[PDB]
């Protein structure tokens, strides 16, 4: 505790943290029961592809798988955003040179789920996800990676 | 009482055309010694007038009040408690007869005063009546 | 106390006879009284009034019915107070340049 | 890093100059206070657009502290007056308002610049940081001119207040007895003294350096003495003399209605939507 | 000559002030507590008159003028402007101009 | 009457004044007043706002959040892009080769 | 407070309060510390409000 | 039936002469009398007397219990500092000992409930790397954190699965 | 599902047995508290019952109506201390919340037009029966010929997506997108018309300025929203043609919201401002939902929440000062802070929430329609401000102009605020405000 | 503080007393200023401007016509200041 | 002593109001409190295994 203030700071954070952790220890961890609780697991279920043009459970199926995966996969963004926004205050005032793996892992990653997800807008299902991978699959072996245009 | 009539004679257009001459001119000079001198100077003007026809003093008020208003002051004076001032009116206080809606229990906090309202609420009929042939 | 309908305007006034009871309806006499234009978007035979550098610009210190809203006990209303009010578009003097 | 701050800079350094002159003509004792608070808000925006952080809050803070004062004292001022914020009514306060015109005095010369107070150690290393930059010929005028404006008014009000023989009505109010406002003042005053050196020694981890010549280092303070001159010694005013504001009546009128921003914002404006709203509800709401 | 008419208006709102005073401060209708205004022609008038105007509309030229460019053509113009823009945007899109790096709003 | 200073000081327990609920049956005006407060306000608002913010995670958006760590984890580990690009597998697919389409509108 | 100054109650709160915030800006300044505390009320499309 | 204004029945006693134009303009002699007698009575000589009946009729009971306690130390040294400085030591020794439980409820949140990797909502705290100076332990000090998965790692590295 | 339609139909008998006005709120409250509780709801239908499901969206929208058809009950204590045939008035409201619980709950999409005209008819007697001026009558034909002369040509379309569908359900809908120019035009213009559009509102003013407060509330409430639902549900199988004519919705909405914030500025009744306020922001409701854009369909449906328990909060107010007044132009209405200063608090906060100021569920909604409207074109910016500027414009003059000023002068002596009036505020804005934090709940409904 | 009618007595005379186109003899609460001092229109303006800073308002052109003598001034800032002692 | 009856709106029906609100909300906050602090002290929460 070199400075004098410091020395005063440590004090304090004693009076505040002492009682807690007392508190803690004494009344609320001690009293408690054990118990556990589990993560809930998706058995994967058929893609749209499979399901036929009349059926309506088989399309419910997939259309909530969609959705699952759509959530995991927007948020799988929101993690890695998290992490560029965590080294860029972690690595200052040099935080260029660190994040900028970072935020390539991120950009990366947005255009991919850009390219999955993007432009459906509302209601975006498993079938208008999977018919925009067909269009899009198909103008690549005629004209070649989008961004080149046309022929 | 009496409401003001419209009509304004011209010997009182002169006189407003004066007074609002003046309080410009404080404006303009607000210190009272240079104040009192420009304004006795601004008193004289009129004099070389007053021995004028009243056709003729037509044709000064006109040249009279357009130069007063083309020397009008950017942010001319008024007396702050008084229409137009930066502190006119800034309080509003009620009618009288909201203090008849209180609680029962919160009259009873000043019961003098409300006694005596009504004692007054008795009187304020009769005159009432009288005044405007009930 | 009466509706609308017992106090919208009448059909704009095409008669001196008419004008006449025209501004007896409306608390004017005959010489104020001045409907719109009728061009076609006109407010029938509702007076013309106001117009002017708005309300503030009227006399303060007159002894009003209503000083609040500087007008008088029955004294109809100008189709665009709203906006000649004395917190809208108005000035109590002149403006000193064009 | 951006052409915005080739325009911030310069709508900033009009802001800090057109108060500045505004200042010099408005005679309402809150207006004025009100536009020299604006007149330095300019200042800031100007030295942030150069691209300081530290300058710019570290004056900021110096601001609130003795800008707040100045109001404290304006409002003990008025309400001993008759209500009236007019400074035409005042005067001779100094020796009729002993402790309140005390107050204000520490309070003004920090505005003024006069050195070590809480307006000094900001505005100073500021304007030092202005002469050591890349600056534009024009901002850089306008910088060195608004320190002369910010003493220039500040001292006429010193005339029209204090030094100014008393103008006041024949009932006055004044006093000074009036303790439970004047210690929650003795708060502010304190800090307005040593506000500015405390915060030099925290809020700069890194102080800057600056090596100027002494005919740019000087020119901060020399001008602060002229405008003060100027100020005061053009408020005067004699039975011979030339009301100069009355002559040039179209400038004054100009410079005196703040280059009529209130009326191009309350009265050339507000004319056109509301008839707009008209049109519509008279020709479709009720029309077509 | 004009002098007697301002004295006749005068005088004519003399009653009306007078009038105005007996319903301002009548005892008796304060004393309903039924709340409300003293009956004012001038604001009924008014009021009336706001709601109703189509018995006054007429297809003038001056009122089609007025409305033609308060509002139709606004919105023709902007509703145009619309289209133009998402036009042109829209086809650079179609035609695969804009790579998927650089699709603004990715997230809209 | 001619009230008396102590009328005003000895509030007679006689004549009420109402919530706005009743204006004739004084308990009763009471009456309605406890009770709706104590739906309205001690149920809806005090047991409502506390049951919501215990209600189980029926979204499934915090059991998403382990997910999108969890999934992470094993994809970053996996040396697969973090986010699949293809809904189904490209090569999975079945494209209808060119003389299929025979000029059916293509878009991106 | 039926019987203190509302001004007089709230004039020992808020120093107090700006007395104690003072002694953590020099806390702040000592440690060159930021601390970004946040909390969320929804998300979508990989954003959060 | 209920009445509003209790009996006492509403009606304006002031007149013309509350505003101020209606008096300048003239006034008989009869409103000037009363306009004198009005503003008489408006002065009063005593405080507002103190009605039992607004004390519980604005005190909830959980009010009247839950300050009864502070409320007995008000009535203990009431008779040895005088009413007003006793009251004021009753108003701060209760409302700052709600703070002193405030901080301590909010240092106790943020130490153990803070956000997790297994909730969306709580708070969630990042802070940034301390200023390490010559004479601190170890200066020539470095960020442990170098691997992608080290930051916003929100407990999700010790978790077991 | 079904817990709440017989909990409401066992409540109809109470409307006969007398003194029984007050124990109707309470069951009226109480099941708002049962049903509060059942909210377990996800994108898809859930808790099927011979066929009335709910999902996120249907659930807000039910719940909003409880509210709101709740505080309809204590707005109109007037019916109550006047026995204005209060019985019947009860019986109306209990039959007018049974259609929208059945118009929301309802899965297939003819249902939903069953009982989405059919609330119009109880609402249809309830400005007649109760509501004061002469112009109830034109404006009761106002309210119910501008919504049959749409709703009639929308039931043509219904049964024309049978024949291809094969059914009304709403799920097996999705799966189809139609191309016919027409069609569009007979599922939008029936919506278009009750959200409403502004060239199309002219009801709205008539309808709200002549109706009692209760048939204000309703209206305003939830009767704007059956438009707002509608689309949300039959634009996701007309997206193909939507692309084609949503220029002229949107830039009909954005030009109409402005120019209605100006009328706004220039009328001088309560009633009518606050009604014209509804069409400015519902402009912003609709033009958001035609984006089509996750941001746009989420905010819309959070907005509608928002904006009805406001506009509803603000026709309680002016009800407030009309009782009293005895009128509601704004120039007799003024300075009420010096004869009701209690009341101008309340005046302010639900004022500020309908312009979109924090931290109200409405500010929420409002990012998020802006977002996906900029989205959708950066030309949207000009307006778009304009909109959010003139917004405040106007609700400024209604609170300012309204507590601001001096008193009248001609207002005679009234009764001042009762406990009721302000419980009954506290229950609009208090919820407006706490939404935020479940927030979670009332917007992710896809 | 309450403004006594008895110094509002005194108040205006003050100022006539030191207004120097008047007879401190004549000079008496019910002497008329046009008719009995001899004052001019433009003279009876000026005595008004010191009435209005003597006690700071305004005192409007059309109601000067009624202060022809000092006791309707003095009535009047009685009026204005209610201060009816 | 010396003060003068400057005339205002009735506040009871305020007070009163602010007054059973705060003892409605209570009524409720007790037994929550109850609830929330036996449900996280005597069984606290589960453990993610
Ligand atoms: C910036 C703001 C800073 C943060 C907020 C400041 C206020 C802090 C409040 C208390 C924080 C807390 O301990 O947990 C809060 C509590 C923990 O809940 P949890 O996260 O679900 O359980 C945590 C673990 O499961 C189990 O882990 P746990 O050990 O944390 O278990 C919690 C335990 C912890 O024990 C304590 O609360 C006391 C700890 C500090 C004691 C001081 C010791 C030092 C001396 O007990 C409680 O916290 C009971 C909650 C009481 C809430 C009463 C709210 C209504 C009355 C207020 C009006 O969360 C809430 O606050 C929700 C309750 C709100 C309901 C109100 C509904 C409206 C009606
Ligand atoms: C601008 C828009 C602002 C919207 C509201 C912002 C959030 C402000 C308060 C956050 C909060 O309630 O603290 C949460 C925490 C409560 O815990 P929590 O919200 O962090 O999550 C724990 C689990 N639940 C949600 C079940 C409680 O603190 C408190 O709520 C205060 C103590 C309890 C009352
Ligand atoms: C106020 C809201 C801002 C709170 C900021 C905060 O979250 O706490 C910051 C700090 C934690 O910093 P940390 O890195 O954990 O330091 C200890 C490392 N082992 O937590 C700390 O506050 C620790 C630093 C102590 C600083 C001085 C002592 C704390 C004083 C707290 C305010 C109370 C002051 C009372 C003054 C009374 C005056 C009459
Ligand atoms: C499922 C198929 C069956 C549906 C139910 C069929 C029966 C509905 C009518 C039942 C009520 C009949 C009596 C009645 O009208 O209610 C009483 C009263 C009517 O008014 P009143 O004339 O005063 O009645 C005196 C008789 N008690 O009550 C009222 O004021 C309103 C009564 C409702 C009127 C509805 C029409």
């Amino acid at each position: 505790p070199r400075s004098p203030m410091a020395s005063f700071a440590e004090s304090v954070l004693n009076v505040i943290d002492g009682p807690i952790t007392w508190f803690r220890e004494s009344i609320v961890e001690p009293n408690q029961q054990k118990q556990n609780w589990y993560h809930q697991r998706f058995r994967r279920v058929p893609t749209i592809d499979q399901c036929y043009t009349d059926d309506a459970v088989c399309r419910f199926e997939a259309d909530q798988q969609f959705r699952r995966d759509r959530m995991v996969d927007n948020e799988i963004v929101n993690i890695l955003r998290q992490r560029f926004e965590d080294c860029t205050l972690y690595e200052a005032p040099d935080h260029m040179v660190k994040c900028r793996p970072l935020m390539d892992q991120y950009e990366k990653a947005t255009e991919n789920w850009f390219i999955k997800y993007g432009d459906l807008g509302g209601y975006a299902n498993a079938k208008t996800a999977y018919m925009k991978q067909k269009h899009r699959l198909i103008w690549e072996r005629r004209h070649g990676p989008v961004g080149s245009g046309m022929k | 009482a009496q409401v003001p009539l419209a009509i304004v004679s011209h010997k009182r257009q002169v006189c407003s055309l004066y007074k609002r001459a003046l309080r410009n001119l404080e404006s303009w000079y607000d210190r009272r010694n240079v104040y009192r001198y420009r304004a006795v100077q601004l008193r004289a003007r009129f004099d070389e007038n007053r021995s004028k026809d009243l056709g003729e003093g037509i044709r000064l008020l006109a040249c009279g009040q357009r130069e007063l208003f083309e020397t009008r002051h950017f942010q001319p004076r008024n007396f702050a408690n008084s229409a137009g001032g930066c502190a006119f009116e800034r309080e509003v206080i009620p009618p009288d007869w909201v203090l008849d809606y209180w609680h029962p229990l919160e009259k009873a906090q000043y019961p003098e005063y409300f006694a005596k309202r009504e004692q007054r609420k008795k009187e304020f009929v009769t005159w009432w009546e009288k005044q405007y042939g009930k | 106390a009466g509706w609308n309908k017992d106090y919208k305007p009448g059909p704009y006034p095409q008669t001196e006879k008419e004008r006449l009871a025209a501004a007896k309806k409306y608390y004017l006499l005959p010489e104020e009284y001045k409907p719109y234009a009728d061009d076609g978007l006109g407010y029938g035979d509702y007076p013309k009034l106001g117009y002017g550098l708005g309300v503030e610009a009227k006399d303060s210190y007159y002894p009003w019915d209503y000083p609040e809203h500087k007008r008088n006990q029955h004294e109809p209303i100008s189709a665009d107070h709203d906006l000649y009010s004395e917190d809208r578009w108005s000035q109590a003097e002149p403006p000193r340049y064009s | 890093t951006s052409w915005l701050g080739q325009l911030m800079l310069l709508l900033s350094g009009l802001t800090m100059f057109m108060a500045g002159l505004g200042a010099n003509f408005e005679f309402d004792l809150k207006k004025i206070i009100a536009l020299s608070t604006l007149s330095q808000l300019g200042l800031m925006m100007s030295i942030l657009s150069m691209g300081f952080l530290k300058l710019a809050m570290f004056h900021l803070l110096t601001h609130a502290l003795f800008k707040a004062l100045l109001f404290m004292c304006a409002g003990a001022i008025i309400h001993n007056m008759n209500n009236s914020q007019d400074i035409r009514l005042m005067g001779g306060l100094s020796i009729h308002m002993p402790l309140t015109s005390a107050c204000f005095n520490v309070s003004n010369l920090a505005l003024c610049g006069m050195p070590f107070l809480a307006g000094f150690y900001s505005k100073d290393m500021i304007l030092e940081i202005v002469s050591i930059s890349n600056v534009n010929m024009f901002s850089f005028f306008l910088y060195y001119f608004s320190t002369g404006l910010t003493v220039s008014y500040s001292f006429r009000l010193v005339y029209y207040s204090m030094t100014g023989d008393l103008n006041c009505g024949s009932l006055n109010m004044l006093n000074d007895e009036s303790w439970i406002m004047l210690r929650g003042m003795m708060g502010l005053l304190i800090m307005s003294i040593i506000g500015g050196s405390m915060l030099n020694w925290l809020i700069f981890p890194f102080p800057y350096m600056i090596c100027l010549p002494i005919y740019m280092k000087l020119l901060t303070l020399f001008v602060c003495i002229v405008g003060g001159l100027f100020g005061y010694l053009i408020s005067l005013s004699n039975l011979f003399f030339l009301n100069k504001s009355l002559f040039m009546y179209n400038l004054s009128t100009f410079l005196g209605s703040m280059w009529f921003m209130p009326y191009i914002s309350t009265y050339g404006m507000i004319f056109y939507p509301l008839n707009y709203g008209q049109l519509v509800v008279k020709s479709f709401d009720q029309g077509w | 000559e004009e002098q007697e008419f301002i004295k006749r208006k005068h005088e004519a709102t003399l009653k009306l002030r007078q009038e105005f005073l007996k319903q301002s401060s009548n005892p008796y209708r304060h004393a309903t507590g039924e709340g409300g205004t003293v009956f004012d022609a001038g604001l009924a008038r008014f009021q009336a008159m706001r709601v109703s105007n189509y018995e006054h509309f007429k297809p003038t030229g001056k009122s089609f003028r007025t409305g033609l460019f308060a509002v139709v053509l606004p919105i023709a113009l902007y509703a145009w402007a619309l289209k133009a823009e998402r036009d042109g945007r829209e086809e650079k899109y179609r035609t695969g101009q804009v790579a998927y790096k650089d699709r603004q709003f990715k997230f809209i | 009457t001619s009230l008396t200073t102590e009328d005003f000081a000895n509030p007679s327990p006689k004549n009420w004044q109402s919530y706005g609920f009743d204006y004739k049956d004084q308990v009763e005006d009471r009456k309605a007043t406890k009770s709706t407060f104590f739906v309205t306000v001690t149920l809806c608002l005090v047991w409502g706002s506390f049951y919501w913010a215990y209600l189980p995670d029926t979204q499934f958006r915090n059991w998403a959040q382990r997910e999108g760590f969890l999934e992470l984890r094993r994809r970053e580990l996996a040396g697969v892009d973090l986010v699949s690009p293809n809904y189904v597998d490209p090569a999975s697919i079945t494209l209808p080769s060119d003389e299929d389409l025979g000029d059916t509108e293509i878009i991106i | 407070m039926k019987y203190l100054s509302i001004c007089s109650i709230s004039f020992v709160n808020l120093i107090s309060m700006s007395l104690s915030c003072f002694l953590l800006s020099l806390y702040f300044l000592l440690n060159d510390m930021i601390y970004f505390i946040e909390w969320e009320l929804v998300s979508l499309n990989s954003m959060s409000i | 039936g209920a009445s509003e204004t209790g009996g006492v029945k509403p009606m304006v006693i002031a007149g013309r002469m509350v505003r101020e134009r209606e008096r300048l303009i003239g006034m008989s002699p009869e409103e000037r009398a009363w306009r004198k007698q009005w503003l008489k009575d408006q002065e009063l000589h005593h405080g507002p007397r103190k009605v039992p009946a607004l004390e519980l009729e604005l005190n909830n009971p959980i009010k009247r219990f839950y300050r009864a306690p502070l409320d007995k130390v008000c009535n203990v040294l009431e008779p040895v500092l005088g009413f007003q400085r006793a009251y004021t030591v009753r108003f701060w020794t209760g409302k700052a000992l709600l703070a002193l439980t405030g901080i301590y409820a909010g240092a106790y949140y943020f130490k153990y409930n803070q956000n997790d990797w297994t909730r969306k909502g709580g708070w969630r705290v990042i802070h940034s790397r301390k200023q390490c100076v010559p004479g601190d332990e170890g200066y020539p000090k470095v960020s442990d954190r170098s691997a992608p998965s080290d930051y916003a790692a929100r407990g999700f590295n010790e978790s077991p699965l | 599902m079904l817990k709440i339609i017989f909990f409401l139909l066992f409540l109809i008998p109470f409307c006969f047995i007398n003194n029984m006005y007050w124990m109707v709120q309470i069951m009226m409250f109480f099941i708002s508290f049962i049903f509060l509780l059942m909210n377990n709801f996800m994108n898809y239908w859930s808790e099927i019952s011979y066929f009335l499901g709910c999902d996120m969206l249907s659930y807000g929208l039910i719940l909003l109506s409880l509210w709101i058809c709740s505080l309809m009950l204590l707005a109109s204590e007037m019916i109550n201390k006047h026995n204005n045939y209060k019985n019947l008035f009860l019986l109306n409201i209990i039959i007018l919340l049974l259609l929208l619980i059945l118009t929301f709950s309802s899965m297939s999409l003819f249902m939903f037009y069953l009982f989405f005209e059919s609330s119009l008819i109880p609402t249809l007697f309830l400005i007649l029966g109760w509501g004061y001026q002469p112009e109830r009558l034109q404006a009761g034909l106002y309210l119910l010929f501008y919504t049959l002369l749409v709703s009639l040509p929308m039931l043509i379309g219904i049964f024309y997506l049978m024949n291809k569908i094969g059914s009304m359900n709403f799920y097996l809908m999705n799966n189809f997108m139609f191309n016919y120019d027409l069609l569009y035009f007979c599922l939008l213009c029936a919506f278009l018309v009750k959200m409403p559009m502004f060239l199309v509102h002219l009801w709205l003013p008539k309808a709200h300025v002549e109706a009692p407060v209760s048939g204000s509330m309703i209206l305003a409430g939830i009767m704007l929203k059956l438009g707002g639902y509608g689309m949300l549900r039959v634009i996701s199988f007309l997206q193909l043609m939507n692309l084609k004519y949503s220029f002229v919705w949107i830039s009909i909405s954005l030009v109409g919201g402005v120019l209605v914030s100006l009328v706004c500025l220039r009328q001088t009744d309560l009633k009518a401002l606050i009604a014209y306020s509804s069409v400015a922001h519902m402009g912003i409701v609709l033009s958001g939902l035609l984006t089509m854009t996750y941001w746009g369909l989420c905010g819309s449906y959070t907005l509608m929440i928002a904006h009805g328990l406001c506009s509803s909060g603000l026709f309680c107010l002016a009800n407030v000062s009309y009782e009293r007044l005895g009128s509601r132009s704004m120039l007799i209405n003024k300075g009420l802070l010096n004869f009701m200063p209690s009341m101008t608090l309340w005046w302010f906060l639900l004022s500020s929430a309908n312009m979109a100021a924090p931290p109200t569920l409405n500010l929420l909604g409002e990012i998020y329609l802006l977002n996906s409207i900029v989205s959708w074109s950066w030309i949207s910016m000009i307006l778009l401000s304009f909109l959010s500027f003139f917004s405040a414009a106007y609700t400024l003059y209604l609170y300012s102009f309204s507590q601001h000023g001096k008193l009248f002068s001609g207002v005679y002596s009234f009764s001042s605020g009762k406990i009721r009036e302000y419980l009954l505020m506290l229950l609009h804005w208090l919820p407006l405000n706490l939404l935020i934090l479940k927030s979670e709940s009332f917007m992710l409904w896809l | 503080p309450p403004l006594s009618l008895k110094l509002i007595n005194e108040r205006v005379l003050l100022v006539l007393k030191l207004y120097d186109k008047i007879d401190p003899s004549k000079l008496n609460v019910e002497s008329h200023f046009i008719n009995d001092l001899g004052l001019d229109s433009l003279d009876h303006v000026e005595v008004i401007m010191a009435m209005e800073d003597e006690f700071g308002f305004e005192i409007p052109d059309s109601d000067a016509e009624k202060l022809l003598k000092p006791a309707d001034i003095i009535k009047y800032v009685a009026d204005k200041e209610d201060v009816y002692e | 002593g010396h003060h003068q009856m400057i005339i205002k709106p009735s506040r009871f029906q305020w007070d009163k109001f602010k007054d059973l609100l705060h003892f409605y909300v209570m009524l409720g906050v007790i037994p929550v409190t109850a609830l929330v602090l036996y449900a996280n002290i005597f069984v606290g929460p589960a453990q993610l295994a």
